Order: C-alpha cells, then structure tokens, then sequence
C-alpha cells in the first residue's frame, strides 16, 4: 500500500522568464502587453465632432469649412490631416498652445465683440475664401480705406469681458504682396497696430513683400490670440493693415482633442486613443503607440511579456 | 507497476486540480484531486491578475502634432522625454513580469511542500517516505483507509501497532 | 486542556515575544518566549525601515508659478512630463511595498519554522510531531527538562532508553 | 509531556497588501506616505526674507514697495501672492527665468554703472510709484527731453562689468499712451533703442498706442534683461522712450526661492517647502503637493501605503 | 576529531564546488564537492548576470550644451527632468541589486536544503540526525558505501536490518 | 560512521546589500555600476570627423576655418571647444535647434541656389574673415550699393527644391556700427528684407548702434535658417543690408554629434559617448556623466553597487 502526493502538468506547456531563467515551461500564462487595436473611435457615450477639413483654429476665425462648428459642443474632438484653419493663406502665432486650449475646452461660445466703423470699408473678401461668391473669415471684418489708395483714419476699439470666464480674442495682421497693394488698400504710409490689455503689450506690423502664391495668393493673414480675464478689457489702435474680430470665444468645458486617420464608431466604448483607432484593453501595457492619449495602459516596446498563471510545467516521466 | 510523486514527475493525468492524491492498494490504483491546496494557489495567481488589472485614473493629452510638427527644439527635448520614460515603463514591466513570475512559480512549489508535509504529519509512525513524494505505508489501507487521508481524518493510532510491527520486524 | 501550536494558531498570550514555547507536564502549563529568533525578526524588519529611511540629497527648485502661470506651451510640457514621474513613483511606492510586505511575512514564517525545525531536531528520537506545531515527548520532562529544550541544552541521549520503550512497546 | 511552538498574536490586527493578497491582516505595520502638515515655514538656520509686497523681479528694479530688498540676502526666499514688481504699469520679458535666476542667488548686490547724461531730464517720475512725493524707479532713471516736445538728443553710454561674477542688467522701453504723449516726452520721430554686447543684439522699439489704465495709466513701462560677462561691455544707443538703469546686480551666492501663503517659523527646521507649509518627515513618499521643493520624499497619489513591521496575525482558535 | 555540516558551518577547505559530503569512517575523513546542485546553483546566478547584461537599443542624444549654454528657462525644465529621471533609475538600481541579492542568498541556502533533505531521504531509517547538518549512519560505511550516497546509488534494503538493530539495542 | 552535507566559505569575503541586511557578506560579487572611463573618442567603425575650430553652423555659412567642411559626411560629428560659427562678429537665431539637426544629418550636400544680381556690389568683405586678404563666409555673398552712400535698389529674389529633400537656407542681416555706415554700404533710408515662403512669413529690420569690438568689428551679421519644403520656394525681397546665400545645404542621412574635449581613436569601437571620452561597458548603469549619449547603461548617483554572485559567506568554525 502506498499513497503519492503529486501536480498536474501538459504536453501543451508556454514558456515564459523569470530572474534566473528564461524559456522556463509553466503550465499557464498569460499576455501583458496588448497589442490588439480597434482601427476605429470608440465614441459611444462622448459627443463627438470630426472637425474634417476644418481646422480646430478654423473654428474660431471661422472660413467656409468650419462654417458649422462655429459654435460646436463636444467631449471628444478629432482632428483631420486635411483639415485647415485658413482660407486666405496664412498661419497663427503660438499654433499647437492654441490648439492644446481648444482640444479641451468642451467647444466655444460665441459673443459679439460690437465693433463699429465709421469712415471706411468692411466688406474685404476674397476668392480663396468662397461662399456662394468671393468672402471671408465669418468671425472677422477685413478693413479696407474707403476706395482705392484712400487715406485709412486711425482708430481705437475696445472690448470688455463681462463674463466669468476669460475670452478668446483674436486678430490678423494683412501682409500685402507689395507696398503697392498695401498702399492700394489702406493708403500710403507706414502702418501700425498695437493691442493693449492689462497683462499684454505687443506690437504688430504689416510686412508687405512677394512671396509664392498659395491658392493663387502672395498675401499673407496671420492671427495673434489672447485670453481676455475677466472685467478686463482689450483695445486695438491701428491704422490698416488689421483684421478686426466680430465674435470673442468662450471655453464651454471640459473636453478631450485627438488627432486621427480612421473612421468613428458611436458602439463601442473607448477610452484611449491613438491616431489608427482605439485601444481596449485591461492590460497593465501596451505596445501600439507611445503617443496613444486619455487613459490607456503604460507604452513599453516589448511586443509581448508572459505572465505565469499556473506553476511550472514538469512532463510525466513516461 | 509503480507510481511516482512529485519529486521530479508532473501528472498529465491529474486534469481536475492542480495538485493530488495517486494512491495503489489492493482494490487497485486510484488518483484524486486536493481541493484545499489548490484553491490556495489559485487565489493567490488571481490576487496577482487582479493586482495588474487595476487600471489608472491619470488622463494624458497631446503635447505634440503628427500632422504639424512642433518647433525643433521643444520637439526635441519631447521626445527626449517621451523615450526616457518608456525605458522606464519598459524596465518596470520587464521586471516586475519576472519577479511575478519567480514567486508564482515558487509559492506554487510551496503548496506542494505543505500539501507533502501535511500528509507525512497525519501518518506519523505508520510510513517511511521513498523519496520520490510517495509514502510506503506499513499497514493495510483500503479504499476507505486511502479516502481517510485525502479529508485529514486518518487516526494513525488505529493502525500504529500493526504498522510498527511491519516497520521493525 | 489541550494546547497547540503554530500550524493554524497564533497565540494572543505570548507578549513578551513573537515566537515562543508552550508546554504541559505534571507541574502544569506554561509559555516562554524565545529571544534569539524573535530579535532576528525584529533585526531583518528594522533593516528594511532603516532602508527606506534613507533620504535623498537632490534638491528641486521650481519651474513653474502658481501666481503667474507660464506659456501655455511649455507649460503643458511641464505638467505632462511632472504626471508622467508621479505616475512612475506612484507605481514603484505601490510595488516596492506590495513586494517587502510579502517578503515580511514569508520571512517571519521561516523564523517559526527554523525554530520548529531546531527543536525537532534536540528531541532526535525522543519525540513525535502532533501536526498542530507541538511534540508529543515519549518521557517525563519536568520543567527542568523544558527549561533545557529551550535553551538548547537538552541531551536525548539521557531520555533515549526510556523514551524508545514507551514508543514502541 | 507536550511543548509547542508558537508565534504571537493580537485581536488588533491591521490590513496591508502584498503581491497575492489585498487587506491580508499582520501584527504591526506603519505607514509611508506622508500626508501630515506643518502650515508654517519653517525657517530655523536659514537666513529668510519674506518678500511680502514686493515682488522678487522689484527688488532689481526697486519699486518701493521693495526698497528695503535692494540689496538683499538670504538662504530662503519667500515669494507672496500680493507681491508685486512694478509700480509704474508693465511687465518683464522673460519673467519666470528671471525669477528663477534670482530665487537661488543668495541675494543680490548692487553697482553703479556711472552714467552721466548731458541735455536731457533725468527726472522722470509718476503719481504710481509714490514715495513721499511723486517718484519712480529707484535704480532707475526715466529720460526725458528737457522742456517739452523738445528734441532728444541721440546717446550712447556703455558700462564694463570689471568683476568676475556676471552682471545682471535691466533696462526698460516706454509704451506711451499717445504719439502725442510720446512726442511731449521725447521729440517727435520714430524712436529707437538698441542694446549691444559681445553676445546679444537685440532692438527696441516703443508702441505708443491706448491701454486700459493700471492704476490710473494707460503708459506701459516694460523691462528686459541680459546677464553681462565679466569683463564685457554694455552698449545703450538711444534717442528717447529709454529707462536707463543706475546700478547693476550681483549675485550673492546660493539660496531656495519657494511660493506660499503661510506664515514664517523660525523655530521649527525644515528643508522641504510647499505653497501650504513645511514637510518635515522621515517617510520616503508624500501625498500632500506634487510641486513641493528643497529635499523633499517622492510625490505619489496614494494617501496611504502600509509597510508590515510584523508577521501575518493569525487568530488564537478559542 | 568531530566533523560538522552547513547548520552553522561554512567550509573553507571545499574549493571544487558550491556544495559538497563530508565524511567520516574507519578509513577516515573525506570531502567530496556534489556536481549537480552546484551547477544548479551557478546556472540560476549566471542566469541573473545574463538578464542584467541585456543591453538597450534607446539611442540618445544631446539636447543641451555644455559649451554654449542654451536659454535659462528651457535649461532649467532640462535639467528639472533629467534629475527627476535620474533619481529613479537610481532609485531602481538599488531596488533591483537589493531584490536580487536576497534572492540570490536564498536560493543558494534553498539548494543547501534540498541537498539535505536528498540525503536524508537516501537514509531512510538507517541514520539520524545530528542538528549541525550530519547524518549519524547506524551501521559500517566503508568509503564504497559512502560514495554510494554521494552518487544516489545507496540501497537502504541492504544495512536496514544492521541499522534499525543498533538504533534501538 | 558520519556524513555531513556542506556548502564552501572564504576568509576573502564582500559585502553586498539585501532588502534587509546591509553590508551582509557573501562569497563573490561584481560590480554593476561602470565608473572606468576611456579618455578617448572611440571612432573605429564610424566616419568621423573632428571639426575642431569650425563651428558646426560654420560648415553651412562657410567661415575660413570650415572650408574643409562645406560638404562633409561623416557617422560621428565632433564638436571642440575653441569651435567657432562666425569669421564676422555674430550669431544665429535658433542656434541650438539648428546644432541638433546637423549633428544628426549625416553631412550636409550643398547647392547652388543660382541668385544673379544686377546694379550693385556682392563683393563685400572684412578683415575678420580672411582668407589671403580680406574676404566673407564662402557660402554668403554680402551685398552693398555700388559706390559708397548710392542707392540700394530693390530686389526680389527666388529659389525651388527640386530635390525629394528639405533644404536648409540661411540668410543673413547686417548690423552696421551706425547709420552713418548703414548709409555709406546700402545707401540712405530705412531698409526692409522679407523672407517668404509657404509656411513661413518672418520680417527683418538692422538695427544699426554702437556695440562693443569684437576682433576689432562693432558691425554684426546674424544668420537665420528655414527649412525648404520639396518642390516649395523661398523668395527674398530687399534693399540692403542683407547677407544673401549662394548655396542650399542638404542632409546626406544619419549621423551623432558629441561635444568632446578627448582625442579620437580609430582602433577602439564604443557607442556610448561623453566630453571626457567613452563608455564601453556591458555593465547596466553608469557613473561617469549624466549627459552621456549614444547608446549608454543608465546612469545612476552611486558610485558602486555590488551584485552578489555567491551564496552568503558563513565562516568556519575553529
Ligand atoms: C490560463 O490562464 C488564463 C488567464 O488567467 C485563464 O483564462 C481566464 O479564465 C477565467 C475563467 O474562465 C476568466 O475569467 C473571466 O472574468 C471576466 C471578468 O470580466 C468574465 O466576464 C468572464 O466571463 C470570465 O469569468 C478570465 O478572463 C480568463 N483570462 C483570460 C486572459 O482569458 C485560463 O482559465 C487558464 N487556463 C486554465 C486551464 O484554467
Ligand atoms: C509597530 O511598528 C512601529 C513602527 O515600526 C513601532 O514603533 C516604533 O517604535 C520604536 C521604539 O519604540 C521607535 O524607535 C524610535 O527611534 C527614534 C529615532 O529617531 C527615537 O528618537 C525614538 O525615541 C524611538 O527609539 C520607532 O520610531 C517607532 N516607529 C514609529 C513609526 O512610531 C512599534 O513599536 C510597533 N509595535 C510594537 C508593539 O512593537
Ligand atoms: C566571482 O564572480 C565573477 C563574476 O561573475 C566571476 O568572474 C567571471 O568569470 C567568468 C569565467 O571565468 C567570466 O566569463 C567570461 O565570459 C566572457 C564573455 O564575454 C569571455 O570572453 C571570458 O573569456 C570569460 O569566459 C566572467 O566574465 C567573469 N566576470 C567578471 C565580472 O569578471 C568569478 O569567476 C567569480 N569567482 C569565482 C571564484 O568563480
Ligand atoms: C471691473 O472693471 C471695472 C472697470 O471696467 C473696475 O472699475 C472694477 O473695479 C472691476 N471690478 C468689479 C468687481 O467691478
Ligand atoms: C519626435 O519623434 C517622432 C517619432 O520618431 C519624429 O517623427 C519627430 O520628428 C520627433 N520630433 C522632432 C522635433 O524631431
Ligand atoms: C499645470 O497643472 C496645474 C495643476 O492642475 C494647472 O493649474 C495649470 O494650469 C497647468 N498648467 C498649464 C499651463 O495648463
Ligand atoms: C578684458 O577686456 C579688455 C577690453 O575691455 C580686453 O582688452 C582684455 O583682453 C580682456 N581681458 C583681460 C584679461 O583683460
Ligand atoms: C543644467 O545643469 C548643469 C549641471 O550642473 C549646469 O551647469 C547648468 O547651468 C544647468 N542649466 C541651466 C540652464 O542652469
Ligand atoms: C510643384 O510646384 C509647382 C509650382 O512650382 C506646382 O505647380 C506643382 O503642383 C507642385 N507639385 C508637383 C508634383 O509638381
């Protein structure tokens, strides 16, 4: 009579490491790093806006393509390679600081800043920016002097915010092809446009020269931005050569910004992502992309780390 | 004839636990499975699954573009960055994986230790191991006797007389 | 009035030490407890304190304002980069206390079973294990004779003739 | 005869974790997180100044609210939210990398520059920095033109910095409200300030234009700075709109600069610092502030993490 | 003229290997070094050395310079950042020297067992233990019977009459 | 009869450390933590080449001490102390990112970028880049009047990447001591140069004042650079004081660049380098230089930190 006291074992064992060996047979194991990608955006649950060619900048100048997110609401925003915030050629100063603020702003409010012009011209449009006919930034005024090398009297606007949260100001400085073209639209004279807040100072000037024409276009619009506090006031001296503001934005929330290549899916329920889909996934890792943003597993670059779940795997002596 | 225990041999056959009883005596061979001892190791190789699935709460945005490079200089020191944590994550994942899997494999070997130590405490005088993770027991042990130790209610004080007997003489 | 050991049982009554010994005789009951493994335990736990009590000479100084934000730009690298760190330190603090606590203990367990393991092995031929952490001594020990188990000082080679008789016959 | 081994046991168990378990019962254990506060700054053995109303950019500058900081020294600098730098309306560039620079100097010591001026005022002052009377800038001086509308002469003084330390040097561009203004100051035409030495080049120009008014003025003076080599020379060509400074500023040696909002100790002794008081503890992790300074433990988000000081507390079966 | 084993007793004279037999009869003493729980021993640390030798293939490159300094503020996040990350590789490197050796030291002590309780086992009941890590062998083992033990090949079958006569009488 | 089970011991033992020992002695260890340093710059493998007093922008502008480098190619780019960018007082605008870029490039391949000039001067020179005689940067043409105080005429000049590559153009402003200077080399009035391309709107302006002599010159001419899109064109419009370029640089690959104060060697193989030589090491951390770069163990504040390699030493008793 005798009784043995013995562990199960497999002729299906998968080896997996450990301090001293590596290739060590257990029984069970299983895998850390996930590697398994859903190429879509898991968007149940969050309001979703797919910005396409609109440029998230573009949501606040407004051209033609961002026409209906002017306005928009969101928890999940995307972003597209085609997407573009101009229509009239140009680019913002402090771009991606710009665009880290509105990725998780929840989308923006609109308010009329409540500029009025007395002596000139409003209506500066152009091909580049077409609606129906040739137009311009919905959000901005493109001032002329009044009808061709006319002297552009010197102004002062100023805006108060009267809300409790800061304002998104923006504006443009016109950079003409040539000083024939700059004195054609806002007469002769060396231009000047300075904006003054209580924390803010700078000082703008046009700089008219030939550069390749983007969309058939030499000019150049580019936008500067300011968040206004609360009670305090912007004002903008200038003489031409100015892109004024209609509307200032407001922040509605809290939101998160993602920059894609695939599709969007309203069924399924993400959480992190990346710009080839969403990663689901309860794995402590992952090894998809280092970039991958919202909560996500920690990026390694091991494709794969085996985790035993069964003891070590000894074959029967046969 | 003979059957082994786990000093240097695995049972494919054992396919309803992780560790077991494989006795042989007159009515035959016979193989049960201990459920104590291996709910034991179970509980403590999930305690561990549930101890990485804990997911985290810190939310991370983008700080750069793919469609717009960032200057080069911040750009840089970005990535710089970025790289150097990832060889930390990658370090800390490496090694806790194979710290992880050195005590699961080792508190695995200790159930099967507890399960031996156990056994050989409840046959006291009446068996004499054989040095492969068998006892040779020195009396009479029918399926019942066999069963008696498998739930830890063999009364070695039954037998000890006939099995001392058998030991000496 | 029976009275058991360790393999299942802690004992609420011994004060004076973390482990320690328990007997019955004709004289009575009684519980001492034993110096030399209860210091090595308390010696390897107050080396792990004493371990991360070490403090560190890196001194930080700030880089952004709480007052007076910074650039938005560089400040979002900031934030990123100090999350990113707490995040790594949040998850070595969580592991490297997960991982002493779980050598803590199974090094205290070893203590016990060292100083069992001693004590089996004074008694030589003497003795028999209960399973419940106790000896079952196969002769008369007054607590003289308990007082030299404990202090190591127990000859089996005085008990053995008496103890081997009652035993076996 | 029976003996029995045992370990020892309490009905006052305490739960930590451990790689398989969660809440597995021991005997003693202690906690390494530190989440207990000293809501003072504990300032015993360091020479400390609380800055209180005069910000740490002010004592260069010399606002009055921080003349008793001209010449400062410390081990320990304390920087407070109603601090301020300026008097006259405006800020610096490159603010926070300056403050930085400053918050471990140890102090600063002052030079004169020696710069004499010929047909100019040197007496600009103003209602905002008052002290007595109408005054300005202590280590600086506001030129003006000599009457009114006057012309300014154009100028170039330079200053070596004879020691071997380098030279911190401030100068300051005035943004008039007005070209009227800046003219009444300064003489009519475009003014230009430049600044040369052996490794910086940069111009300056003055951006008269309306602002809302800090403090009753709509004039922005804006400050800029550069370290000067020993040995190397300063260059301040100019013809008007310049806030020329007196002195010059050394560093004294070492010091910690912390932000906060709670008293000074200088009982207690401390060498990690938050906003909310003074760390003061042995335990290798914090939960209390992320931004903490000096030699403090390491942040996490846990409040709590138990280390067993004892065995596993197994129950006496009674 | 007394001889002892590992339960308190290193062995300097032992310079073939890790592990080895100690013996004593009538033809004298002898020390003989175990092969295979060496090599055991040897295979795991070497293992450890090869895992810690693992190089990386992160490629890095400047970012500041140290002949011309870059902008104060940028500087000050670089330097912030790489302090920050080297206190924890620093933090990590600790760890993972301290963990290893104890695990080292264990599992060389964890051998030092196995190799015993193997003996032990061979034994069966023809010796007893002595507590300092010696087999006390109740009957004659001339040099062939000790070389027997050290190569697995004693038949416990064959001096089970002489020893258990001598235990006992 | 008696056998005894033993393991071996030293009188020669060291002292490691354990989660709960420290200083715990055990049979053999080794060292972890590199600390032997080669002072020398191992380049075995790697073309290599040691720019010693050429500055690395100097290899795109073209001083006389980086003409043996106007077209380099090398795997490893060492850059030395005494280096020097400019022959001509001055310095670029984004120096460090520019450094970061060419010390990966591989080399640089440069083009003819084909500008012809018509009613003015290219031949402009200086004592301080010379070169037999007086001379300039090989790369750059500096451009003036014709006479002395004549006109500046204005210009507009253009230039494509037909290559598959980025093109790297620099471009120059020149800072004379005085307008009196600016006036005798470019003609009276205020000059304008503006830089266009199709991402890329930047102005630039002299600023002419008195600055200290560098090599005798108070005159600075300060580059700037722009990456050139493939197929996209730069156009430079102007009317003096600029410094134009004759060629566009291209990166030939990949490369590394350290900053070393150590000879080269060409029979040793490293990977791993730092200003005072190289790391060959299988060890997994290092102590010698935190800015090590390359491909390095990870670097570490202790000096030692020994693995044990042995079991624990228990000597024997006598
Ligand atoms: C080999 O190891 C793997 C991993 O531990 C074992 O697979 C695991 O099996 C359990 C139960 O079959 C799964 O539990 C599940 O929990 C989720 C909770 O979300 C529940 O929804 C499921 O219905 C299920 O109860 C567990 O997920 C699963 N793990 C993986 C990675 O698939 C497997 O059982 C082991 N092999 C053997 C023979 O036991
Ligand atoms: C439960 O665990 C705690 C933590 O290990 C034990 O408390 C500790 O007790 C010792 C001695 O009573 C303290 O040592 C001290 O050292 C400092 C050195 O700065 C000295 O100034 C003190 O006078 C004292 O000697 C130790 O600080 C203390 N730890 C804590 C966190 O308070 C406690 O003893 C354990 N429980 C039992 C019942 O032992
Ligand atoms: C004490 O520990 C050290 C470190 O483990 C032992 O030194 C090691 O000895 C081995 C063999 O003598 C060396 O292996 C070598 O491998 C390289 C592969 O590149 C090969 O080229 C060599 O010819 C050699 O075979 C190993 O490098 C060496 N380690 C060190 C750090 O020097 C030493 O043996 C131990 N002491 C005793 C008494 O065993
Ligand atoms: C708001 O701004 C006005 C000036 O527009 C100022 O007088 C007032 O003090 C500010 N604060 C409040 C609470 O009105
Ligand atoms: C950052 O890394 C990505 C991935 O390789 C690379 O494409 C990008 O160019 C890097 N950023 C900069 C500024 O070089
Ligand atoms: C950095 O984090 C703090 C803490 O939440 C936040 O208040 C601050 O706005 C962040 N910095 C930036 C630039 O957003
Ligand atoms: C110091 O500066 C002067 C010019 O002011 C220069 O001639 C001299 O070489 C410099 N160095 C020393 C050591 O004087
Ligand atoms: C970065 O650290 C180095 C090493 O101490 C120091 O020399 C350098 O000045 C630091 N950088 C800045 C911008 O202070
Ligand atoms: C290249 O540039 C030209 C203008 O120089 C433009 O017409 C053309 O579309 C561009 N692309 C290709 C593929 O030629």
């Amino acid at each position: 009579d005798k009784i043995c006291l013995g562990h199960h074992a497999v002729s299906n064992g998968t080896k997996v490491n450990t301090l001293t060996e590596r290739g060590v047979e257990v029984v069970n194991a299983t895998e850390t790093v996930e590697r398994t990608n859903i190429p879509r955006i898991c968007s149940k649950g969050k309001r979703t806006v797919d910005l396409g060619q609109c440029g998230l900048l573009g949501t606040i100048t407004g051209p033609p393509q961002c026409d209906q997110f002017l306005e928009f609401s969101a928890d999940l925003i995307i972003e597209r390679r085609e997407g573009s915030d101009v229509c009239y050629p140009g680019k913002f100063v402090n771009e991606e600081a710009l665009r880290q603020i509105l990725r998780e702003s929840g989308g923006i409010d609109k308010e009329a800043m409540g500029f009025t012009y007395s002596g000139i011209r409003t209506n500066g449009a152009t091909s580049a920016c077409r609606r129906s006919g040739s137009s311009f930034y919905a959000e901005m005024k493109w001032l002329l002097s009044n009808t061709d090398n006319a002297a552009f009297p010197q102004m002062t606007k100023s805006y108060k915010n009267t809300r409790k949260s800061p304002a998104l100001i923006v504006w443009g400085i016109h950079h003409s092809v040539s000083t024939a073209e700059q004195t054609k639209l806002y007469g002769s004279g060396n231009k000047l446009v300075t904006v003054g807040s209580s924390n803010y100072q700078q000082s703008f000037v046009p700089s008219p020269g030939a550069r390749p024409q983007v969309n058939g276009l030499s000019g150049r619009i580019d936008f500067h931005w300011l968040m206004l506090n609360p009670n305090d006031t912007v004002t903008f001296s200038f003489n031409g050569a100015f892109i004024a503001p209609d509307r200032a934005s407001f922040l509605r929330g809290k939101s998160m910004g993602i920059q894609s290549g695939v599709q969007v899916d309203a069924n399924c329920e993400g959480d992190c992502y990346h710009s080839g889909g969403t990663i689901i996934s309860n794995l402590p890792f992952q090894n998809i992309d280092s970039r991958a943003v919202g909560k996500c597993p920690r990026y390694v670059k091991q494709r794969s780390l085996l985790l035993a779940t069964g003891m070590k795997n000894v074959p029967e002596i046969p | 004839g003979a059957i082994a225990g786990f000093i240097e041999n695995g049972w494919e056959g054992l396919i309803d636990g992780w560790y077991g009883f494989r006795h042989q005596n007159a009515q035959g061979e016979g193989t049960a499975a201990d459920y104590k001892s291996t709910q034991s190791a179970i509980d403590q190789i999930t305690g561990k699954l549930n101890r990485l699935i804990e997911k985290t709460n810190q939310q991370f945005e983008l700080i750069d573009n793919e469609f717009n490079e960032v200057e080069k200089q911040i750009g840089n020191v970005i990535n710089w960055t970025r790289d150097s944590i990832t060889e930390v994550w990658s370090y800390n994942a490496e090694l806790l994986v194979a710290m992880e899997n050195q005590h699961t494999i080792d508190l695995a070997d200790s159930e099967m230790d507890k399960l031996y130590e156990r056994v050989k405490r409840q046959l006291r005088e009446n068996a004499e191991e054989d040095g492969t993770g068998c006892f040779e027991i020195f009396h009479k042990c029918d399926d019942d006797c066999m069963a008696s130790i498998r739930n830890n209610t063999y009364d070695h004080s039954k037998y000890r007389e006939e099995a001392m007997q058998n030991r000496i003489q």
